[PDB]
Parts: structure tokens; C-alpha cells; sequence
């Protein structure tokens, strides 16, 4: 506006405006795409907050890798960190397993857990912790014969 | 590469394109970000297991038959007949447009799929929540039936019928997938869209963009430098816009593929690595187990569903 | 008379090779299934036909019935007109500004009294004996497409090849065909002729700017062609 | 180069793309069709008998390649004067028509054949236009056009009513009516014959001998040009990307033999992407396919200046047979690293299942390991029951909001 | 419609737009894809039974 005359600088100003508008439309598009990405991430984070912190979920790896127990949130200038408490089994041992037990001509199945055997012995245990208990009628039910 | 896409073998064209700014500096950066994101999406669904598991040599799990999902030692490529059928059905040098192959090839994804299959068949769900625990397959089926409310007696008694039904379903699913040619549509549409976008971006070089000709040499060998610097600018702006819109389409499709891959990884973790109580998240009906299968650009989940039938009327109180 | 050209009137739009691909191009073609003029009973009452966008000359002549062609603007004094005369083993193509009579004829090369020549383009001669020609004039280049195929227009497909192209541009608005007879009728300005000979029929069809989709096979020849304002499927 | 691309001084560990590798062509070839239709310049300059000055012999030249060099096969001519054009660059242009006007004149009248000049020749016999863009050549012809008795066959017009116009001919033999006396076809007082004769004899000096003068005038009307200069030609190149200029089709690539049988009317071929893939040779009937030579992208796999400075180069999507341990992979070819046979944990991704790292020494390259190997014994009568528990903590970081900005 | 939005009732304007390439083609293809996607999204929630 100080070197060239008005009627010949109008085209230059128009080209500059076109360039600066084309460089800004792309920025707005990138901002929209990143805003949609952040919206999806925030929806996922809110879902995890509701299903992990405000209660216990039965999902596998939605509230941590393993068996989820609880979750603690922590803030961050642009996000949230979830600390998931996971119960992991360890120190497993080999045992003999059987579907049912046939006694008195009737095939009895365990209510909760399975029958474990360590050699000429049979007990009932759960599926997450080894607790040998005698095979009684409380933890077993008859459902026919072993035919 | 904007130095070659917009300017075909010209130094003054590159000098004028460098004057436009750093459009290429962010375009090639967004493209590399898309590439890294696509290479990472292949590790959140197939690379969930830490240790590779193998199948026992004795192929007798209790009455079931998994010959169609386990890798076949006859074929050199370690894949299953279902993976071979899915691989033989997905139909797959320029002016600066290159294609980079993915990190995980079709063999490593196959090994991850085989490891996940071994973990979900031999160990059940303990391979995805800690140390692997050995357990017979019929007892795993009894666990999965008791998890939804059905007693274990119907499985321990009618085991042969369930095994025969599972074998019939595994044998019929191949014919069902081979009957409809549009079964592998979600994996072919993305490849078709990518091919069409690439072909269009290459073909749009022949467009005049308002100039006399599309090739810079013809412009610069038929006019004068002061009269052949605005005709080159038209082509430069046209190709820059055609590349910017292409980068925008690639970003949108990459976001869509990222969402799809996140959903697929969630389904892999909640259906293959354990049993879920969701209604139609691991198949339509009562979910029991899920088997993954690789594909050059995706994953196919085979969900085993137990459905009641032959109901009868009774009085309730 | 008036007949229909079912699937004929196609040619190569440009001198480029293509292999097993589809190419859509907006060129000047003859619309498929159109009303073309079949003048079989006009044995030289033969007014000259216009040359707006080119001509599609189809000939099923027995043997050497067509002797040449004339393409002028007004056929008057000082009017550039391109004449082509096909002899036994040589062809003569010239552009003469001389006035021509109503029906020029060859009997041995007396067409008209006036004579004035500007340019000459002699070359190799051009001519179940179907002979198709497509004559056009764009960008000052008078192009001809020739094809000699065995067999009325059948339901087959045959492309036209750009044999000859002349770098000359005239406002061609005339069209004259040259027959042959043995009655020995001299033409010192004659306006009528006629002799019992074989079947003589010159097809005339005007071209139109349309978009055509051509399929090129592995050998690079046109086998399938689709118009774009004929049927909804097309 | 990586620091210049990233605009920093302490680069991190990873692979970074900096530039692209391009093979520059060594030579440049140009092949045009043969030169056949040499315009008849020999029959104009080396004719058997030239015409008079007033009846200057005019010949039209069109539809032929004009070789402006054959004009200098003999060389004593003193007047090779070109007006409006340069005698050297005559082969760098094309014109629609070439008019050749030949005539014999005296030696002192050679300078009169020029735009603007006047006299006795270029006033009533042959006048040149003012804006004449052409070439006037003139050479002595004493040995050919001089008789001992006298060569009185060449005539010239001396008297006329008014001057001529540019490129005008007058062949009238009417008596010049000088005075008011009406001439009656007889010669005498105030009635002179306009056409006189030349007394060409070998005994003349250097100013009155017969001199043959040819005038080549170029016409460049709006009609398409059919008279172009002689096109040059070169040799062919094999297994090397050079610059080809086949009959207007210009490009850069390797011209390799193939079996793409073209049609007699077509010269080149375009692929599905409208890119030129094959082109005929304007000299021999043989199809040549155009192929891009070594082209791709260079990437520096640097472990970061924090550890060391030894970097490795990677050419992506291009074989490294043409233009530090060279190793070919499925995702490209890397130099500066050695291919290790033991699979470790992937650190720097490369592609196709190959990753780089620092062994500690030099950059390595190994097939990435998918994990450990553990095969449990599957038995229908054995189970693994856990005994102990472990309470672990897992971190999961997720962004929520963004930076609110406005322009 | 590119022919009417940019080149309304102008044949020369349409001929000038024709040399711009397949921008209009890809735009209308994306619009048809959006339409098909919106027509399909109404069948994954209400047409489950
Ligand atoms: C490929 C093979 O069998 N053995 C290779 C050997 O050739 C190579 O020299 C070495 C490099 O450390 O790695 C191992
Ligand atoms: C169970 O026995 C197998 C085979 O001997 C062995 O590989 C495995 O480690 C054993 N499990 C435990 C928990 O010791
Ligand atoms: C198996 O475990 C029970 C539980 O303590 C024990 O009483 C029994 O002796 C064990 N069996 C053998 C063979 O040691
Ligand atoms: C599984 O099925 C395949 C093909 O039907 C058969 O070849 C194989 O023997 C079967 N395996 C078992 C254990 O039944
Ligand atoms: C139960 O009774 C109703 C009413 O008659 C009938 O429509 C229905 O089919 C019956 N259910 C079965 C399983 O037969
Ligand atoms: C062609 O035109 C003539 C005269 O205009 C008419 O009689 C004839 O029906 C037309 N034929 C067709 C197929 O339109
Ligand atoms: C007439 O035909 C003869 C026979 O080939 C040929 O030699 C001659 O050049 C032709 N003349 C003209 C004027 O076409
Ligand atoms: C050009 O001339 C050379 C040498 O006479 C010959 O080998 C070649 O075939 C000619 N080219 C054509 C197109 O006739
Ligand atoms: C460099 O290494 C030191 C030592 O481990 C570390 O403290 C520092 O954060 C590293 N810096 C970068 C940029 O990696
Ligand atoms: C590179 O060239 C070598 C030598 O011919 C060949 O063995 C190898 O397969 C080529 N690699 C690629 C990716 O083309």
C-alpha cells in the first residue's frame, strides 16, 4: 500500500487474502478433526470413569489388564490417569480334575468350583483359589447316574 | 512429495514452491502421523498376548475339531484354511506418491492369531488375565455354560451332540462365507477407496487448472519467463489444493480406521480373551467363545452362540 | 431414403495407444441409432450436401464406382475447394479456387473450365466390400478415417483409423460425390448423366459433439463403444 | 540433514524422513523423423538459364523441410544480406511459404535490390517491400552468361509511367508515351521502347558483368506452417534414465525394449493413469517402454545424540542395486547396520518386520520378536489351580479437554 | 450439482469447469457415500429385531 498504486495493488491484496484464507481454512479443518478426536477420547474416558471408578465391571481389559477390583482417578492439566487395582493369580499348581463323582449309583456335580485331586484324595475348590474341602452335600448336587 | 508432485523436474518451480511456505512440512508430517497410527492400530488387537502359545501335538480336545482354524503344516505359510480362504478372496512408480508396507507382515499377524487361538482353546480366559492355566476343553465349555446360567449337567451329558453341532457349524461357515461374494466387503471397500483416491490424485495432473498445458516444460518452452510464471502458478495452486483435499480425506479415513480398530480391539479383548455378559457385542445371542482370524487388512471374529429352541408351553406360578 | 446406423461411426479420437482400459472422451462422433440419409435411387437431381461437422461416407460399391470427392465452400469463382481424385494406383489431392459445375464427373480429367491451384497433396491412393470413411476438419487439419471391411450396415463393430491428415483449413460447406459410368458422357459443363451399371449408393450422416466411452483391449484396438445420451444404461 | 529437517540440535531416537533420492540423467537424447522432402533450392540457385529482371522468375516453396545450409555449397557471393532475420538462426524457425525470385542484373545495380533504395532496377522492374523480412543473395555469373558477340537475350525495363508496387510484375511491350504526341506503335521522337537489352560480354569489368540475384521471402500467414528447418537427431540409450524428446514427447526415464506391438497410425501410449508408458522410435520401427529409474525416500535411523552419533540410512521402496553393510529388506534397503539373526524386542520400527537398535557398538537390524515361547501341556485329566494372589496397579492415561483457541 | 451451482445456465462456464478434473466427481461420490451411510445408520438400531 506504499510502493504500488491502488488500482494495481488490488490484485496483489486479493491474492494475499486468498492465500491467507486458504491457509486458515485448512487450520480450521485440522482443528475440527482434532476436536472430534478429543471428543471421542473424552467420551471413552468418561465411560471408563463411570464403569471403573463408580463401580466394578466384569469386562476383561476395560478397567485394567486382568481382574478389575477398583479404580482411582487422578487429574492432569489436559487429561485423567486411572489407577486400576488388579487381582492376579500366581503360584499355580498341577492337580487332577474330573467332571463329576459317581457314588451310590448317582453322578453328583459340584455347585461352585471343581473337584481337585492330589493322589488318592478328592476335594472341592473354587476356580480362583486353592481351598481343599471335603465333598459334602452342601457343595454338590445329584443330576442322574454316570451312564 | 510436493517437490516432485507439484514440480516435475524443475528448479525454478521448486524455488517458487518454497516461497509458498511450509505446507509440505506439515503435509508430510500428518502423513507420517497417519502411518504411525496405522502401524500402532495393528498392535492393540493382535499383540495383546505377551507370550506365544502353541497347540498340543495330540489333536483330540474332547470331541471337537479345530482343523479349519488351526494352522496347516502342509502349506508353507502358517495359516488356517479359513485364513487361506479369506486371503484368496480380498483383491488387493509415480510422480512422487509412494506406498510404505506395514511393519507386521501377514506372517506375524498369523502367529499372533495362532497364539490367541491356542490361549483361548487350551487355557480359556486365564491367558489374558495373568499366567496361563491348563484346563480341558469340555471343562472350559462347562465353565462358559455355567457363566450364563445354564447348568453344567446338560454339557457333561449331551457332550457328543454339542461337539457334532460345533463341527457342523465350523464346516458350514466356510460354505456360508463362500456363497455370498459380498461377505468381505468391509475389507475390500477400504482398499478400493485408497486405490481410487491414489488413481485420482495421479490422474488430476493432466488437468489444465486453467493454464494452457499441464506439463511445465511445454509452458516454459512456448512462452516467455515473464508470461510463463503465472501459468505455472495456476498449476502449483491447483496441485496444492488437490493435495490438501487428499490429505484431509486421508485424515478423515484414518480417524475412521482408528475408531474401527479400537472397536475391534475392544471386541477382541472382551470376546476372545474371556466371556462377556453383553447382548450383541460378542455375537447375536448367548456368547460362549470367539475365535479370531487374520486378514490382510482386518480381523474376522467367529463367535460361538448357544441358542435355545423347541420351546413348549407350561404353567408358571 | 433414410436408414439407421445401429453401431457404426466410431474412430480413434487420438493417436495414442491404450491396453485393456476404458477411455471416455468428448469428441465429434455419429450418434448410434440415428437417421442417416441413404441415397441409392439418385443416379446423378443431385444437390450438394453441407459439411457442417464432417461426413460419414459408407460405400458398398461393386468395383471402382467412386472416383473421388469434392469439398468446397460455395463452388464459385475464387473459392478454395479441396478435390481428391483416386486413380488406379495414384491419388491426387489439390485445393483449387476454380468454379465447379453442378455434377463434376471423371471420364480424362476434365471437371470444369476454370483452373487455379494453390496447394497440392498427392500421396498413396486411398481406395462384402464395405468401405467406410469419416471426413472431418478441426484445428485447420482436414482428417480422413478409412476402413475396408467385408459384410447395408451390419450389427458388427469396426473402428476407423486416421490414415491421412492434411494441414489446410477451409470453411468447407459443400460435399460432392463422383460416380463412374461407361456411356462416355463428356462434361464441358454438363448437368446430367446416367448409365446402366452396378448398384450406386452413397450414405450421408452428420456428426455431432458427443462423449464416447471406448474400450481398448490388449492389442490396442477399439472393440466396444458406448454413447452417453442414447439409453439410461449407456 | 536430520537436524536441519527437524530444526533442532538434540534429535531423539527413531527414524526420521529428511529428503528424497533422485537419480539425475547423464545425457539427453532427441530423436525426430527422417528428413526426406528437401525443398528444391538446388534448382533455383544452380539452374540452367535465368530469366530477365522485369520477368523475374518466381517459385513458391511449401510442404517441404527447407535446409538453409545447402545455400552455402559454393561461396564467392558478396551480397548474402538478410533483412529482418539473422543468417545463422534461419534453421530455428518455420514459415508457411517461401517465395524465391531470381533475376539477372548488372554489377552496379546489385545494391538497388534492397528495401527503401531506389534507382533504375527497383523502380519499374522488381521492387522490394519496405518491411521485407527475407534474404537477398547475389553472385557473379560471367562465365555462364557472357558471349563474345554479345548476350542480348536479357531485357530490362527503363521507362514507365509510375513506379511499381511491392512484388509486382509488368510484362507490357507498349511504347512509352513520353510527350503529348500520341504514339502509334512506332518508335521515334517522344515514343521510345521501354524494354532495352543487355550487352553482356566477357570484356566487361566488375560492375557491368551479369550478376544473378535471388530473393527468398518468408510468409508466415495464419495458416499452419509446413516448412520447418532440418531437425537434429542423436543415439539411443539403454539401461539408463536419460532425457528423451521423441517427436515432441519430452520426458525423463529409461527406454527399454519390450513387446508392445503398436498400430501403424499411433506413436506413443498412455497407461491407465494417463501417464506415458511406451513410445515408438522415430527412426526404427521398434517400441520402447519408459521406466522410472531408482527413486524413493531416504530416512535416517538415528539413536539420538544422547547415546552416540552413528546413524544409518534407509532407502524406502527402491532396490539398492544401483547408487556400511548393505542389506535388502522387503520394506526397502538399509545401509550402516548389520543384519542380526537373533530376534530381540523391537525398538525402532523400519517395516516388513525389521527393527533397529543399538547393541552396545553400532546400529543393528533384526526381525522383531512377537514374544516368548510357552507351550502348556493340554490334558483331559489335569488342571492348574492358583495358590497365591497379587495386587497390582495399572496406569491408564486418557486426554479429556483441549486448548481453547480462537483467531 | 456442480453444473448448476458454479456454471448455472452457462455452457462456456461448464466447459471451463470440465478442465478442472474429477473434483466434482469425487465430491458427488462423497455425498452419495454420506447419503448411503446415513440411510444405513437407521437400520443398525431400529432394525435389530
Ligand atoms: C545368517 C546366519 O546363518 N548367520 C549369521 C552370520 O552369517 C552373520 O555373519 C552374523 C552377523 O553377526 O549373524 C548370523
Ligand atoms: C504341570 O506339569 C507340566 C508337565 O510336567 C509342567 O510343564 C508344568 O510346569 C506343571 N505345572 C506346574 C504349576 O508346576
Ligand atoms: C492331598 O491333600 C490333602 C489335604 O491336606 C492331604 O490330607 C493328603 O494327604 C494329600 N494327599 C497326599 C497323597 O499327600
Ligand atoms: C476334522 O475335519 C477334517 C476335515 O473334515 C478331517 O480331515 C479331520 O480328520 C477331522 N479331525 C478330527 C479330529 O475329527
Ligand atoms: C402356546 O400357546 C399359544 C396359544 O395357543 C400358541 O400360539 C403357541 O404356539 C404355544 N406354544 C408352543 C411352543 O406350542
Ligand atoms: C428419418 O427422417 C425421415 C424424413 O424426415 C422420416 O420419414 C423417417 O421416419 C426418419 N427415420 C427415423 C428412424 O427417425
Ligand atoms: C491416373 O492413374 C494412373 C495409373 O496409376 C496414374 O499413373 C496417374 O498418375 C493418375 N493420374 C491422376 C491425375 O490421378
Ligand atoms: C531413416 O533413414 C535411415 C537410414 O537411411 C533408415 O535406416 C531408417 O529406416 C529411416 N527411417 C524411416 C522412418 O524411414
Ligand atoms: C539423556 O540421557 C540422560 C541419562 O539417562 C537422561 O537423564 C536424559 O533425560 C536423556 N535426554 C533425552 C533427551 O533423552
Ligand atoms: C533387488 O534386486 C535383486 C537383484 O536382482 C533381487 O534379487 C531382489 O529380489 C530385488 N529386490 C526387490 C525388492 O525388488
Amino acid at each position: 500500500l506504499s510502493r504500488l498504486d491502488p488500482p494495481e495493488a488490488e490484485v496483489q491484496i486479493d491474492r494475499l487474502i486468498t492465500g491467507r484464507l486458504q491457509s486458515l481454512q485448512t487450520y480450521v479443518t485440522q482443528q475440527l478433526i482434532r476436536a472430534a478426536e478429543i471428543r471421542a477420547s473424552a467420551n471413552l474416558a468418561a465411560t471408563k470413569m463411570s464403569e471403573c471408578v463408580l463401580g466394578q465391571s466384569k469386562r476383561v481389559d476395560f478397567c485394567g489388564k486382568g481382574y478389575h477390583l477398583m479404580s482411582f482417578p487422578q487429574s492432569a492439566p489436559h487429561g485423567v490417569v486411572f489407577l486400576h487395582v488388579t487381582y492376579v493369580p500366581a503360584q499355580e499348581k498341577n492337580f487332577t480334575t474330573a467332571p463329576a463323582i459317581c457314588h451310590d449309583g448317582k453322578a453328583h456335580f459340584p455347585r461352585e468350583g471343581v473337584f481337585v485331586s492330589n493322589g488318592t484324595h478328592w476335594f472341592v475348590t473354587q476356580r480362583n483359589f486353592y481351598e481343599p474341602q471335603i465333598i459334602t452335600t452342601d457343595n454338590t448336587f445329584v443330576s442322574g447316574n454316570c451312564d | 512429495d510436493c517437490t516432485m508432485y507439484i514440480c516435475g523436474d524443475s528448479t525454478e518451480c521448486s524455488n517458487l514452491l518454497l516461497q509458498y511456505g511450509s505446507f509440505c512440512t506439515q503435509l508430510k508430517r500428518a502423513l507420517t502421523g497417519i502411518a504411525v497410527e496405522q502401524d500402532k492400530n495393528t498392535q492393540e488387537v493382535f499383540a495383546q498376548v505377551k507370550q506365544i502359545y502353541k497347540t498340543p501335538p495330540i489333536k483330540y480336545f474332547g470331541g471337537f475339531n479345530f482343523s479349519q482354524i488351526l494352522p496347516d503344516p502342509s502349506k508353507p505359510s502358517k495359516r488356517s484354511p479359513i485364513e487361506d480362504l479369506l486371503f484368496n478372496k480380498v483383491t488387493l512408480k509415480f510422480n512422487g506418491l509412494t506406498v510404505l508396507p506395514p511393519l507386521l507382515t501377514d506372517e506375524m499377524i498369523a502367529q499372533y492369531t495362532s497364539a490367541l487361538l491356542a490361549g483361548t482353546i487350551t487355557s480359556g480366559w486365564t491367558f489374558g488375565a495373568g499366567p496361563a492355566l491348563q484346563i480341558p476343553f469340555p471343562m472350559q465349555m462347562a465353565y462358559r455354560f455355567n457363566g450364563i446360567g445354564v447348568t453344567q449337567n446338560v454339557l457333561y451329558e449331551n457332550q457328543k451332540l454339542i461337539a457334532n453341532q460345533f463341527n457342523s457349524a465350523i464346516g458350514k461357515i466356510q460354505d456360508s462365507l463362500s456363497s455370498t461374494p459380498s461377505a468381505l466387503g468391509k475389507l475390500q471397500d477400504v482398499v478400493n477407496h485408497n486405490a481410487q483416491a491414489l488413481n485420482t490424485l495421479v490422474k488430476q495432473l493432466s488437468s489444465k487448472f486453467g493454464a494452457i498445458s499441464s506439463v511445465l516444460n511445454d509452458i516454459l518452452s512456448r512462452l516467455d519467463p515473464p508470461e510463463a510464471e503465472v501459468q505455472i502458478d495456476r498449476l502449483i495452486t491447483g496441485r496444492l489444493q488437490s493435495l490438501q483435499t487428499y490429505v484431509t480425506q486421508q485424515l478423515i479415513r484414518a480417524a475412521e480406521i482408528r475408531a474401527s480398530a479400537n472397536l475391534a480391539a475392544t471386541k477382541m479383548s472382551e470376546c476372545v480373551l474371556g466371556q462377556s455378559k453383553r447382548v450383541d457385542f460378542c455375537g447375536k445371542g448367548y456368547h460362549l467363545m470367539s475365535f479370531p482370524q487374520s486378514a490382510p487388512h482386518g480381523v474376522v471374529f467367529l463367535h460361538v452362540t448357544y441358542v435355545p429352541a423347541q420351546e413348549k408351553n407350561f404353567t408358571t406360578a | 431414403s433414410y436408414t439407421n446406423s445401429f453401431t457404426r461411426g466410431v474412430y480413434y479420437p487420438d493417436k495414442v495407444f491404450r491396453s485393456s482400459v476404458l477411455h471416455s472422451t468428448q469428441d465429434l462422433f455419429l450418434p448410434f441409432f440415428s437417421n442417416v440419409t441413404w441415397f441409392h435411387a439418385i443416379h446423378v437431381d443431385n444437390p450438394v450436401l453441407p459439411f457442417n461437422d464432417g461426413v460419414y461416407f459408407a460405400s458398398t460399391e461393386k468395383s471402382n464406382i467412386i472416383r473421388g470427392w469434392i469439398f468446397g465452400t460455395t463452388l464459385d469463382s475464387k473459392t478454395q475447394s479441396l478435390l481428391i481424385v483416386n486413380n488406379a494406383t495414384n491419388v491426387v489431392i489439390k485445393v483449387c479456387e476454380f468454379q465447379f459445375c453442378n455434377d463434376p464427373f471423371l471420364d480424362f480429367r476434365v471437371y470444369s473450365s476454370a483452373n487455379n491451384c494453390t496447394f497440392e497433396y498427392v500421396s498413396q491412393p486411398f481406395l462384402k466390400n464395405l468401405r467406410e470413411f469419416v471426413f472431418k476438419n478441426i484445428d485447420g487439419y482436414f482428417k480422413i478415417y478409412s476402413k475396408h471391411t467385408p459384410i447395408d450396415l451390419p450389427q458388427g463393430f469396426s473402428a476407423l483409423e486416421p490414415l491421412v491428415d492434411l494441414p489446410i483449413g477451409i470453411n468447407i460447406t459443400r460435399f460432392q460425390t463422383l460416380l463412374a459410368l461407361h456411356r462416355s458422357y463428356l462434361t464441358p459443363g454438363d448437368s446430367s448423366s446416367g448409365w446402366t451399371a452396378g448398384a450406386a449408393a452413397y450414405y450421408v450422416g452428420y456428426l455431432q459433439p458427443r462423449t464416447f466411452l471406448l474400450k481398448y483391449n490388449e492389442n490396442g484396438t477399439i472393440t466396444d463403444a458406448v454413447d452417453c445420451a442414447l439409453d439410461p444404461l449407456s | 540433514e536430520t537436524k536441519c529437517t527437524l530444526k533442532s540440535f538434540t534429535v531423539e531416537k527413531g527414524i526420521y524422513q529428511t529428503s528424497n533420492f533422485r537419480v539425475q540423467p547423464t545425457e539427453s537424447i532427441v530423436r525426430f523423423p527422417n528428413i526426406t522432402n528437401l525443398c528444391p533450392f538446388d534448382e533455383v540457385f544452380n539452374a540452367t538459364r535465368f530469366a530477365s529482371v522485369y520477368a523475374w522468375n518466381r517459385k513458391r516453396i511449401s510442404n517441404c523441410v527447407a535446409d538453409y545450409s545447402v545455400l552455402y555449397n559454393f561461396a564467392p557471393f558478396f551480397a548474402f544480406k538478410c533483412y529482418g532475420v539473422s543468417p545463422t538462426k534461419l534453421n530455428d524457425l518455420c514459415f508457411t511459404n517461401v517465395y524465391a525470385d531470381s533475376f539477372v542484373i548488372r554489377g552496379n545495380e546489385v545494391s538497388q535490390i534492397a528495401p527503401g533504395q531506389t534507382g533504375n532496377i527497383a523502380d519499374y522492374n522488381y521492387k522490394l517491400p519496405d518491411d521485407f523480412t527475407g534474404c537477398v543473395i547475389a553472385w557473379n555469373s560471367n562465365k555462364l552468361d557472357s558471349k563474345v558477340g554479345g548476350n542480348y537475350n536479357y531485357l530490362y525495363r527503363l521507362f514507365r509511367k509510375s513506379n511499381l508496387k511491392p512484388f509486382e510484375r509488368d510484362i507490357s511491350t507498349e511504347i512509352y508515351q513520353a510527350g503529348n504526341k500520341p504514339c502509334n506503335g512506332v518508335a521515334g521522337f517522344n515514343c521510345y521502347f521501354p524494354l532495352r537489352s543487355y550487352g553482356f560480354r566477357p570484356t566487361y569489368g566488375v560492375g557491368h558483368q551479369p550478376y544473378r540475384v535471388v530473393v527468398l521471402s518468408f510468409e508466415l500467414l495464419h495458416a499452419p506452417a509446413t516448412v520447418c528447418g532440418p531437425k537434429k537427431s542423436t543415439n539411443l540409450v539403454k539401461n539408463k534414465c536419460v532425457n528423451f524428446n521423441f517427436n515432441g514427447l519430452t520426458g525423463t526415464g529409461v527406454l527399454t525394449e519390450s513387446n508392445k506391438k503398436f498400430l501403424p497410425f499411433q506413436q506413443f501410449g498412455r497407461d491407465i493413469a494417463d501417464t506415458t508408458d511406451a513410445v515408438r522410435d522415430p527412426q526404427t520401427l521398434e517400441i520402447l517402454d519408459i521406466t522410472p529409474c531408482s527413486f524413493g525416500g531416504v530416512s535416517v535411523i538415528t539413536p539420538g545424540t544422547n547415546t552416540s552419533n552413528q546413524v544409518a540410512v534407509l532407502y524406502q521402496g527402491v532396490n539398492c542395486t544401483e547408487v556400511s553393510n548393505v542389506f535388502q529388506t522387503r520394506a526397502g534397503c538399509l545401509i550402516g547396520a548389520e543384519y542380526v539373526n537373533n530376534s530381540y524386542e523391537c525398538d525402532i520400527p523400519i517395516g516388513a518386520g525389521i527393527c533397529a537398535s543399538y547393541q552396545t557398538q553400532s546400529i543393528i537390524a533384526y526381525t522383531m520378536s512377537l514374544g516368548a515361547e510357552n507351550s502348556v501341556a493340554y490334558s483331559n485329566n489335569s488342571i492348574a489351580i492358583p495358590t497365591n494372589f497379587t495386587i497390582s496397579v495399572t496406569t491408564e492415561i486418557l486426554p479429556v479437554s483441549m486448548t481453547k483457541t480462537s483467531v
